[PDB]
């Protein structure tokens, strides 16, 4: 249950799963998410901005739990420090990334602890 | 010197421009007649005493109350206008 | 598919990348810019479109309760086949 | 009609007496003001600068918010006295870091869409 | 009803309606109105001119004794002629009650200082004063207690903006911390959440 | 649910620090009493009310039913 | 007098005999629920959404379909009509898909704001969704028929207010589906409003598709420039950038309803826009400078020429600000050529008296019409919410109709008298029997539109129609004041120009051709440096780069309409202002701002200095430019006939053809349509079909 | 992990890396959206 | 007890407000048009008051919409016209008001749908 630094998850086929329903922008207490959509090449409904500001995240889970395809979920890592202010601005690569990096300890615990939410 | 257009705004239904509306409806034709090249404009003001606009050369403009006046009044006060005469 | 600007920067999934006289590149000098490798649209590109014997089927992505909202898609329009407005997956009637 | 509870003024003659009284204050508080918070300015610039902070609400023709503006430039008073307020409050009167906006039409239309 | 829904308690509310008419025939001067919530909150309305008299009654009454001072604030309300509503919560441990007095007032208007009947009020009316501008007459030492010195405005008005109008940093050229017009390099997103379609049908008001 | 549970309050004499060190040393204690009690006596059931115009639903549901979707995006948003 | 009493919740109401339950309710202020009832069109009692009980009745009735009856009592809140409520959100959301985060209309659905104000919380539905195929319609309206209630929104709207039949129900039961049953795309002039009355995600603007969230964009109410009805819009934006146009309610001038160009041509105002200064070089080319450099290049001819060697004109989308401020700097230059590139006859009265060039009855005043003439225009394309009020009296007043010009489509039938202007003067003359049919109407009313008076028969044209309503008001008599006479135009700043002393048309640049030229915004291509004089000096004012910005020899970026708070005036002589959106991109900057900078630095400085001091001077020169909903105003026909009747210019004999002959010719008109991608894609779609 | 492992996907890195605050590598922020206002482009004609 | 004093109210000096941020706005007061996306009428029932537009930039980091106005998101509602105007006029803001439109009480008849007649009948249903 612990929430860590943020992540974009995707289907096992590879493609990522947001769908820019902005649901996670709305709901957030801080207005840390900053989000911008248009439809794809292949018309699908994605996201060309995706931005989270850790420096004004208060790290709450109400985005996590106000996703309705588990997109955006809040990881286990805590060690994430930084030099400068400017590395704690994340965008949609960056989230990626974090989810590519931590998709295999995210699903497990999301196996845990999916059965109580 | 040279007047380049004249502007006259009167008020649809107050009886301060009731010699206004009577100048126009009765004599407005034949003042086009007599300068068929010069511009006057009638448009209606609201809750404002009737007035002329006169253009002169280079932007020049003189405003001059018509409330109250008659049919000649305004009358003479165009011809006044037009000859150049004070 | 990650593609290469004529400067010479990577351009990412949402096709964006600084122009040659855009100041901004200045910020990647003695570093790096992210750019996430995995391009989605490729990714449900390379998957195949399944064969289904009905009408009407459904979709939740996969995984019950860990996917996406259950959603139904009409297969009556053979030129073309049906997506997931969610997950992208394609199913299609056996033609012939 | 138009009848209303006084807060300290019943008319204009007694407030100007409250204002005059905060002014002779504030003239006789500049210099050890300017000393004692060590401030680079001189006694003649804070007296000009508390003769523009009064002359802004000259305008004022109701008692009520004259002797208000009383009350808060004493409040005021009282936290300079004090050594309540910090140099930085005291110098934040001067706008010393602010780059000073041209008032004339050209200036404003050069620089961007703001009147 | 079901167990999702709150239960009701006739008995409070019909004793706290009793006590109400008592407190407004004692004291018809200054009582406006009087009202009893569902969930059983007593809510006395007053004229500006009875804080002193009223508090006072019901802090020594007898029947009442609301020894306490529980919470006194201020809510802006622009739409109104007097701009402010003050409420003052009292509790009385004798008869394990809570009571609420409301008064008005504008920006120009004193409310009288209450803190001869509650010694609580002093930091309270400090408060509102420095939140709303609201002035309160023959206060001990009435002065700012929240905002930073020099603080222009009041910012728990309505009209208040909501990042205020100047910003603080630490100016190298000066070697002191200056004060600048604020400027957000992300402007606060406005939402606009209220939905048509109105939810609650017993507030319906008149179409006038 | 605090009038189905039993403790005592502890009551100081003197109005000083100490008394005020000593009646916060009996709430902790006190408060293990409570804990306790709490612990022996946890009944089932749901956890937030069977409402869901005020209680967002739960996941499956919102993945598996109009209404619970409907109402989970209007309380999210 | 014939009011009726009835209840609602116990309180007493008077209605007009008639009334609906629905309508009673909404006299006390409850909005009774509602999916297929729509105040535009037509009942149909479908949805049932509107079941309510009537006190002492067993059976619930539809507040929408059944009028009220004297003595009932309607129970708004009573458990029998909370339960059908309850019931029918249950059955729209049976079959729903569970679409509402992909689903464009998120936070604007009514099916999800009904569901959580009177449905209930949770499904019993425990068997699997019906799902459909989706439709393509063309380019403007994406169709995911999934989410389709079936209310016949849709359907009742194409029929009634847009005139086309395109739309249906096929199927039975369960099964039955909204389309066309053939591919086929529902392309006309007001196909872009069945989104709006649509109540679920099953319509949606496609170039609007996944850009935005509702609760996200800001509301800016403005006024549409795209042609001279000037319907009540509202401009969503977002971070500064503009999402999409909605329409605004105005009974007066548009009700609920935009054109497709007004709803879609904003994809132009993000292409080809002009952002900074731009002067020529040594080698002939444009390129950027300051402002000040170009202003003082401008400013160095302004000085050296003066009188009838300065000229200016005005495009189609100038404001009666820049209007008057270009004015009184050419003005002070002793210069009068100030022209529009809309053409209007200027013998007799010509713009003095203001009721010449005016739609004297108003659009209201269509639904008081009896009989209605057209000559030598096309209102479905030139003014699209003139035409859907035409067709709507046609259909609810039983109005008679008659074209003089092309037979073209009008979404209502009409009767085509010819094409020749020589009918004209047969039914000024009597012998025609649409002159007697005149005769016989009580609220005749005669159009003549502005692209009939572009040609070099507008004078006679013009005297013609004046003829035909002053035989009409000579022998029908005075009705009262119901003004026959009328004027359609089709261009957005062209009232306010001739309000405020501009010369219509561009002879007087021919006649007399200037060494310095201003093009405020004119794009139209009526005067190419082969009219001018060598080495003339052309200055273009304006936001896009089209046909008017590359012979230009000082380039000045303006702002658009959604960028600046502007007053237009539409066709009806109604003063209406704009308000800011966004900000001008780039250094571009307001265009009476432009103007007054530019008097400054000539030394001709202009006496306003803020918007407020600029409409002072409107008011000046025209004070009926700061009356911003007044359509009132005095009616000088009698004044305009007889000065018409001085000169006797002669018809020619050349059919009346409109620009504007089929809906492929409605898309591009201005610099901002051309300039749009949507519309492109709309042209290419009527040209070629798929 | 050596008695259960993670579920194998094609997405998830092979190369586990560290915190490169600090360092070359590091994360350099930008906008990841295209421009959303195009500039006319005069013609490269001389007009006369 | 009462000073019985002729004055408009005037409160610019003691609300705090900066002089740039009085003289020169412009709040517009007005009934807020119903969303024609929606049927619902629950959005136009009271008075809003809302400052005009001022300019939004692009951030060079993030590309976030920048703004230099603090009154960009101050939005009142009032009760009635008279208040909002009241309100405006003792804060020294110049104000645009604008009259609130109604929809017009029309004539509605399911019976007029089946005409024998008239225009009115319908083709389909
Ligand atoms: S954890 Fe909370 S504050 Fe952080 S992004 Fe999610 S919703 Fe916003
Ligand atoms: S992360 Fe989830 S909640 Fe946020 S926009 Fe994407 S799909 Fe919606
Ligand atoms: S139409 Fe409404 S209820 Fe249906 S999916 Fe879209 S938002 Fe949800
Ligand atoms: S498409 Fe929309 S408007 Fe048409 S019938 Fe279906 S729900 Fe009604
Ligand atoms: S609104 Fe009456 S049945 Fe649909
Ligand atoms: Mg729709
Ligand atoms: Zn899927």
């Amino acid at each position: 249950r612990f929430r860590g630094e943020h992540a974009l998850r995707r289907y096992p086929s590879g493609e990522e799963r947001c769908i820019a329903c902005k649901l996670c922008e709305a709901v957030c207490p801080a207005q840390a998410i900053t989000i911008e959509a248009e439809p794809r090449a292949d018309g699908s409904r994605r996201t060309t901005r995706y931005d989270i500001d850790m420096t004004k995240c208060i790290y709450c889970g109400f985005c996590q739990e106000a996703c309705p395809v588990d997109a955006i979920v809040e990881g286990p890592n805590f060690e994430f420090s930084t030099e400068t202010h400017e590395e704690l601005l994340y965008n949609k690569e960056k989230l990626l990334n974090n989810g590519d990096k931590w998709e295999a300890e995210i699903a497990a615990n999301i196996q845990a602890d999916y059965l109580y939410r | 010197l040279g007047l380049r257009e004249i502007r006259i705004h009167l008020c649809q239904r107050s009886p301060g421009s009731q010699g206004v509306r009577d100048f126009i409806e009765k004599r407005y034709v034949e003042l086009k007649k007599a300068n068929p090249d010069l511009p006057i404009l009638i448009r209606e003001c609201s809750d404002v005493q009737p007035k002329l606009w006169a253009r002169y050369a280079f932007g020049q403009e003189k405003n001059v109350s018509l409330n109250n006046f008659s049919a000649d009044q305004v009358t003479r006060t165009l011809e006044n206008v037009l000859s150049g005469k004070a | 598919g990650v593609r290469t600007s004529p400067t010479g920067e990577k351009v990412t999934h949402t096709g964006q990348a600084y122009d040659d006289g855009d100041y901004r590149r200045v910020r990647f000098s003695d570093r790096q810019k992210e750019v996430n490798e995995n391009f989605a649209i490729d990714l449900i590109a390379e998957q195949p479109v399944s064969e289904v014997g009905s009408r009407v089927i459904s979709c939740d992505g996969g995984g019950g309760a860990l996917g996406h909202p259950r959603v139904y898609i009409n297969l009556d329009k053979e030129t073309k086949t049906g997506t997931c407005g969610y997950c992208g997956l394609q199913f299609r009637q056996p033609h012939h | 009609g138009t009848s209303v509870k006084p807060i300290f003024s019943r008319d204009m003659n007694e407030a100007k007496r409250r204002v005059r009284e905060l002014y002779r204050a504030w003239y006789r508080e500049v210099p050890n003001t300017v000393h004692l918070f060590q401030l680079d300015i001189s006694v003649k610039q804070g007296r000009d600068k508390v003769r523009e902070m009064f002359m802004k609400n000259a305008h004022v023709t109701d008692p009520r918010v004259v002797d208000l503006l009383v009350i808060k430039g004493k409040m005021e008073l009282e936290e300079t006295i004090n050594v309540w307020k910090q140099r930085t409050h005291i110098m934040r009167f001067f706008h010393e870091t602010e780059a000073p906006r041209p008032t004339d039409f050209l200036s404003k239309f050069y620089v961007g869409h703001d009147p | 009803t079901r167990p999702t829904i709150r239960p009701r308690n006739d008995v409070v509310h019909k004793q706290l309606s009793a006590f109400g008419q008592y407190v407004a025939e004692i004291l018809p001067k200054y009582v406006q109105q009087v009202q009893v919530s569902c969930f059983n909150e007593l809510e006395i309305f007053i004229h500006p001119d009875g804080v002193i008299p009223v508090l006072t009654f019901l802090r020594d009454h007898t029947n009442a004794q609301f020894k306490s001072l529980a919470d006194l604030t201020a809510v802006d309300v622009p739409t109104r002629q007097n701009r402010f509503e003050i409420v003052y919560n009292l509790l009385s441990l004798r008869f394990n009650s809570r009571i609420r007095v409301k008064t008005y007032t504008d920006e120009l208007t004193p409310i009288e200082s209450s803190v001869t009947v509650y010694k609580a009020a002093n930091w309270y009316e400090r408060e509102i004063w420095d939140m709303f501008g609201v002035f309160f007459a023959n206060h001990p030492d009435l002065r700012r207690i929240l905002t930073d010195y020099g603080f222009e405005g009041h910012p728990f008005r309505k009209d208040f903006p909501l990042s205020g109008y100047v910003e603080l940093r630490y100016d190298d050229e000066v070697k002191r911390v200056v004060a600048e017009p604020v400027e957000l390099a992300q402007e606060f997103r406005k939402f606009d959440l209220n939905s048509p379609w109105e939810a609650f049908p017993a507030y319906r008001q008149p179409p006038e | 649910v605090y009038d189905q549970v039993e403790f005592d309050v502890p009551i100081g004499s003197r109005g000083d620090c100490y008394d005020r060190y000593l009646c916060r040393v009996e709430e902790m204690r006190q408060s293990l009493r409570i804990i306790s009690q709490c612990l022996n006596k946890m009944p089932p059931g749901e956890i937030k009310v069977d409402d869901a115009k005020v209680s967002p639903p739960k996941r499956a549901e919102m993945k598996t039913s109009m209404e619970s979707l409907i109402h989970h995006f209007k309380l999210y948003t | 007098s014939n009011l009726i009493e009835v209840f609602v919740d116990g309180q007493s109401v008077m209605v007009e005999p008639g009334t609906t339950v629905l309508q009673a309710c909404e006299k006390v202020g409850m909005q009774i629920p509602r999916f297929c009832y729509h105040e535009r069109l037509s009942v149909a009692g479908n949805c049932r959404m509107c079941l309510v009980e009537i006190e002492k009745a067993p059976k619930v009735v539809a507040a929408c379909a059944m009028p009220v009856m004297k003595g009932w009592n309607i129970l708004t809140n009573s458990e029998k009509s909370k339960k059908a409520r309850e019931g029918v959100m249950e059955f729209l959301l049976a079959n729903h898909p569970l679409d509402c985060p992909i689903c464009d209309q998120g936070g604007e659905c009514d099916l999800q704001d009904q569901s959580m104000m009177f449905g209930s919380d949770r499904s019993r539905f425990l068997e699997g969704k019906r799902a459909v195929e989706d439709k393509n319609i063309g380019p403007l309206v994406k169709t995911i028929m999934t989410r389709c209630i079936q209310c016949t929104r849709c359907i009742r709207f194409a029929s009634e207010i847009a005139g086309v039949d395109d739309l249906g129900t096929t199927g039975r039961g369960n099964d039955m589906q909204v389309g066309t049953y053939i591919e086929k795309m529902f392309m006309s002039e007001l196909s872009g409003n069945i989104i709006d009355i649509c109540p679920v995600g099953a319509l949606t603007s496609k170039p609007y598709a996944f850009t935005a969230r509702p609760w996200e964009t800001r509301k800016t109410e403005s006024i549409d420039v795209m042609d001279a009805v000037g319907s009540n819009i509202v401009v969503s934006t977002r971070t500064g950038e503009v999402m999409r146009i909605l329409p605004r309610m105005h009974e007066d001038i548009n009700e609920e309803w935009i054109s497709d160009k007004t709803r879609f041509a904003y994809d132009g105002l993000k292409r080809q826009r002009l952002t900074q200064p731009m002067i020529r070089n040594e080698k002939g080319l444009l390129t950027y400078t300051t402002w000040e450099d170009a202003l003082s290049r401008v400013a160095g001819m302004l000085q050296s020429f003066q009188g009838n060697d300065v000229a200016a004109i005005a495009g189609g989308l100038v404001d009666a600000e820049a209007l008057v401020a270009l004015k009184d700097l050419l003005n002070r230059v002793d210069s009068d050529s100030l022209c529009t590139e809309e053409v209007f006859p200027t013998a007799g009265a010509g713009t003095d008296l203001r009721s010449n060039y005016l739609l004297n009855t108003t659009i209201a005043g269509v639904e008081e019409a009896d009989v209605i003439l057209l000559v030598g225009t096309n209102p479905r394309f030139e003014a699209p919410l003139f035409n859907a009020r035409i067709r709507k009296s046609w259909l609810h007043n039983d109005l008679k109709v008659a074209l003089i010009g092309s037979p073209v489509d009008l979404t209502y039938r009409y009767d085509h008298l010819g094409d020749s202007p020589k009918i004209l003067q047969d039914i000024a003359s009597g012998n025609h029997p649409f002159s007697q049919i005149l005769k016989e109407a009580k609220k005749p009313m005669v159009v003549l539109g502005s692209s009939a008076l572009q040609r070099s028969d507008g004078t006679a044209i013009l005297a013609a129609v004046s003829n035909i309503a002053q035989n009409i008001r000579l022998s029908s008599g005075v009705t009262g004041d119901w003004k026959v006479m009328n004027i359609l135009h089709r261009i957005a700043s062209q009232v306010a120009a001739l309000d405020l002393g501009y010369k219509p048309g561009v002879e007087a640049i021919r006649k007399n051709p200037p060494k310095v030229l201003f093009l405020l915004g004119a794009d139209g291509g009526c005067i190419t440096r082969q009219d001018l004089p060598k080495d003339c000096f052309i200055i273009y004012q304006g936001h896009h780069g089209d046909v008017g910005a590359p012979m230009a020899d000082v380039i000045l970026p303006g702002a658009a309409y959604t960028e600046k708070s502007a007053t237009y005036v539409n066709t009806e002589g109604r003063a209406q202002q704009t308000k800011v959106a966004v900000t001008p991109p780039g250094l571009a900057r307001e265009d009476w701002k432009i103007i007054r900078a530019l008097s400054e630095i000539a030394g001709m400085t202009l006496p306003y200095d803020t918007l407020d001091q600029v409409r002072s001077r409107l008011e000046e020169v025209s004070p009926n430019l700061v009356r911003y909903d007044d359509v009132e105003g005095a009616n000088y026909f009698q004044q305009a006939n007889e000065l018409s009747k001085l000169v006797n210019q002669q018809l020619l004999a050349d059919p009346l053809v409109p620009p504007q002959l089929t809906i492929k010719d409605f898309y591009m008109t201005d610099s901002i349509s051309r300039a749009s991608q949507t519309m492109a894609k709309c042209v290419k779609a009527v040209t070629e079909g798929i | 992990p050596t008695t259960k492992p993670p579920t194998a996907r094609k997405y998830i890195w092979t190369n586990h890396k560290f915190n490169v605050s600090g360092t070359p590598q590091q994360y350099v922020p930008y906008s990841t959206t295209r421009k959303k206002i195009q500039e006319w482009v005069p013609p490269s004609t001389p007009y006369k | 007890q009462l000073i019985a004093v002729d004055e408009k109210l005037d409160i610019t000096t003691l609300t705090g407000v900066p002089e740039e941020h009085i003289k020169t706005r412009k709040v517009r007061i007005f009934v807020p048009a119903r969303n024609n996306m929606q049927s619902g009428v629950n959005n136009t029932k009271k008075w809003k008051m809302e400052f005009d537009t001022r300019e939004r930039w692009e951030n060079p980091l993030m590309g976030w919409s920048s703004t230099a106005d603090p009154l960009s998101n101050l939005v009142l509602t009032f009760s009635t016209k008279e208040d909002a105007v009241a309100f405006a006029e003792k804060n020294g803001w110049s104000f645009d008001v604008e009259e609130r439109k109604v929809p017009k009480p029309k004539s509605k008849s399911y019976g007029a749908n089946f005409s024998w007649n008239k225009r009115t009948r319908v083709s389909t249903k």
